[PDB]
């Protein structure tokens, strides 16, 4: 989708707000929605993207970054009708008045720790299998898609129909504009390409320098091998 | 920046504060968030996580030829050596700052960091003014926020994960360390060091 | 520049709010604002639209209309130091806490109204004569620059780098890309040119739809007369 | 849209009258406003000028096809035939709705309208909803918007006004009004047949 956050290449943003230090987490909220990614796929992480992109941009641009999470969450929870939107107002506004009131008792659940741990440190890793050989190589020429598809894709606006070279190819992995619309993995071969900066933004672009962004096959089509 | 329409950020964080609070109450009953599970994820990148597991990797290369060609070759491989990976990390692809070519990593669609050697992206890179401009101006942002002058013949090369694939920059070594140690050397490697947005410390 | 603000093509910002009649002013204030337009260019109109462009983009996509020329005139103000940013703060928390306060005394001036009713009826043309003929001509098939200015123009990201049809040319006028800037009027001959939706959109483009932009000559470079 | 950074609107009003009549009362003091500049300037988009000036182009172009002919060959010397012109539709191109070809017009960059012929646009046409999507899905926006289904066989043709040449629709004549007065036919001109998010009243 041709969304606000898809941020690459806009201007007028204005500076880097950055502390000199920070903890991870600010408050113990974000603990809280940082958790979420965990529990979300245990619906994959490109429709956990999805959600986020079609967050309110305003809303978007300016709360602190794992509201993005919180939002995301509740997207796929009353699309899927595991969550009660009218229950979660009353629970809100019961939260706003009670602060300090306890959670709903509950069991832990010792499988939770073992998934996570196993998540952390054996990973969650998209590489795939395909039985499709590569259709492009090393320094292949290629033209970026100006397809614009609705729904998720990682086609960022700023190289849409821009023409790279071919750097590395990575193998096959979860392919995102069927993944993160709910039609499953269909498995991609992946390559970084890369892109100029006058390519990239004209005269305006620095002289010396490039962006590397990784395409997926249907992503681009043959220039020059 | 200045927005005559946003709430105070003490409003946002009681706001915030309470439709968390709500929203992990109903996953609870759910059964699929419980306290215990909360804080152990907390726990591993607060504790555990962290960007002085990349900077083990980095004074390996930098002591260790074939390991670092290993490191270019395949990132997930070689960092695994050292007992290093998993979520987030799963196809990690390290470059070489030289002499020629400065190297700077961003993700201008979300905020894809490489967790098992960086942990948890601080937030200025998960923000909209960072992803936005880097990819745009990546010299003048170095400069100005960084205090980073990256001179204007040495070609910056920017990488925008796009993709599962995530970046990480090994700095160059800083002059005037000839055979030191690595735990002496570790501590010039910074988590902005493997962003790319700042070198190695230096002396 | 590539602000939020060229919103054409952006996907996700919800349904259209329409109320089914509305007053042309809804409060007092936006009188003012509306009166500042002319009290203005009593800096052009170009200039002025570049103001709006540089405001904070979640503010500028949510907030009353009218207080995007109130954004642009202080804008301008503070940078040629016309408005003391500091008395304006002042006198705003003045003006919160004692709404009802008097404005300052001033005598009215007849020439303000006669400019008024000369801008309105008479008009305030863009069109110029310029030395050079036309390059282009109906029925030229033309390419949109892939440039993008830091400063003001008129160069939405949707038709950058795409190929339309000249369709008429309408004379010299203004151009945006050194008036917006300060750089002067420097008069260039304009033309509208005529994008297929699918040239514009890829496969996600209406079949039967085109959209015809504006296009000032430095913008479009010849494919086929 | 939901924003929970956001104020009330009453108390987003409350900032912005504050903010107004402060600026109000400097530019009053450098002696560029004055209340009477600010009342004529509302009195004119409130009372003389507005759509009812485009209606009786439309029903000109209607009931005379020379005039007709001239106002599609330049619109502000034909509307000036009708001594209406001026402000921000100095250059005015009228555009034919017929069986083949429906037009619909937006200001993607920002908000230009013919004003002479039509008045200040109404708030939807400013605002980034319609700016945004008209251009690129034309015929869902006017079918879930306007309740105007436009057969998939008609062009549906988009004119953004980049530039100060501002685009007018003239909408088709409806069926069943032969030989009806000015008077009449203007009672069916509405401000939506000549922006073309709706045809002309029916009946
Ligand atoms: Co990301
Ligand atoms: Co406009």
């Amino acid at each position: 989708m041709n969304g606000v956050y898809d941020v690459g290449g806009t201007d007028g943003l204005g500076p880097i707000n950055r502390p000199a230090d920070e903890p991870v987490f600010r408050a113990e909220w974000e603990k809280v929605a940082f958790a979420m990614f965990p529990a979300t796929f245990r619906r994959g992480l490109d429709e956990f993207r999805f959600g986020i992109e079609q967050m309110n941009p305003a809303e978007y641009l300016e709360s602190p970054y794992y509201w993005h999470w919180i939002r995301t969450y509740i997207h796929h929870g009353v699309r899927t009708g595991k969550i009660d939107l009218e229950e979660l107002e009353r629970r809100t506004q019961y939260y706003r008045e009670n602060p300090d009131a306890p959670l709903p008792e509950h069991e832990q659940k010792p499988e939770l720790i073992e998934f996570v741990n196993q998540a952390v440190y054996g990973g969650l890793p998209a590489s795939r299998e395909v039985d499709r050989p590569p259709k492009f190589k090393e320094g292949d020429v290629v033209r970026f898609s100006t397809a614009s598809p609705k729904g998720h894709a990682r086609r960022a606006r700023y190289v849409r129909g821009k023409t790279g070279t071919v750097v590395k190819h990575h193998g096959a992995y979860i392919y995102p504009d069927t993944a993160g619309n709910g039609l499953g993995e269909c498995p991609e071969h992946l390559y970084t390409v890369r892109f100029t900066a006058q390519e990239l933004w004209g005269p305006e672009g620095d002289p010396n320098s490039s962006v590397y962004y990784d395409c997926w096959e249907p992503y681009i089509e043959l220039v020059d091998t | 920046t200045e927005n005559i329409l946003r709430k105070s950020d003490e409003e946002i964080q009681k706001e915030i504060t309470a439709r968390v609070k709500a929203l992990e109450s109903m996953l609870i009953e759910q059964g699929i968030l419980t306290t215990s599970m909360i804080d152990r994820m907390a726990e591993i990148y607060e504790n555990e996580v962290g960007p002085h597991l990349g900077a083990k990797v980095v004074v390996k290369a930098w002591t260790d030829p074939e390991f670092k060609k290993r490191l270019l070759a395949d990132g997930t491989e070689a960092c695994k050596e050292l007992g290093i990976g998993g979520l987030q990390g799963e196809d990690m692809m390290w470059v070489e700052n030289t002499d020629e070519v400065h190297h700077v990593v961003v993700c201008t669609l979300c905020s894809c960091y490489p967790w098992p050697v960086l942990g948890l992206p601080p937030n200025w890179f998960k923000e909209p003014q960072y992803r936005s401009r880097v990819v745009r101006e990546p010299r003048q942002l170095l400069k100005e926020e960084f205090g980073f002058e990256v001179p204007p013949s040495k070609e910056i090369k920017v990488w925008d994960s796009s993709s599962e694939m995530r970046f990480v920059v090994l700095p160059q070594r800083p002059a005037g360390t000839d055979g030191w140690s690595e735990e002496e050397l570790a501590t010039l490697v910074t988590r902005e060091s493997m962003i790319g947005v700042e070198p190695a410390k230096a002396v």
